[PDB]
């Protein structure tokens, strides 16, 4: 369920501690993050939002090991990883940073930076300027 | 967002 919004976001984590002012967390140890049947294997999460200022809050995660799963649109399965993974609530996609790989039999991505967009095909290099 | 996060550790969860 949505409005016409965004997806709702999942996380599944071991042990965490929620916040004093109640809008700065973290989700920790051997972390599953999944939206839209994209599934990301992490360690340490990240959400954080101003009480809903004008409307914006952003996601981050890290993995040790880190995996990111999606299915592509050609109706297949896809593994990769990356150092770090971002999200922000205008954006349409998720931004994976820094020693990042993706592979199907069809296609290979790897370096910097992965980006996927569920609806076209642009999926390249986007070498980079902080490894955040 | 709207956002749920569940405890693997427990098997129970809550929204944020």
């Amino acid at each position: 369920v949505t409005g016409d919004t965004d997806q709702p976001i999942h996380i599944e984590s071991d042990q965490q501690s929620l916040d004093m002012q109640g809008n700065v967390v973290t989700f920790t140890g051997n972390v599953i993050v999944t939206l839209g049947t994209i599934k990301i294997n992490a360690d340490k999460v990240v959400v954080t939002r101003p009480g809903g200022e004008q409307g914006k809050e952003v996601i981050d995660g890290y993995g040790k090991p880190a995996t990111f799963y999606q299915m592509q649109d050609n109706g297949k399965p896809v593994e990769g990883h990356a150092s770090q993974m971002h999200y922000e609530l205008a954006k349409d996609f998720v931004v994976l940073t820094g020693n990042a790989y993706l592979q199907q039999v069809d296609s290979n991505i790897k370096g910097d930076k992965i980006t996927y967009l569920v609806k076209e095909q642009k999926m390249q290099a986007f070498s980079d300027k902080g490894k955040r | 967002v709207p956002i749920i996060y569940v405890n693997r550790a427990t098997x129970k969860c809550a929204a944020y």
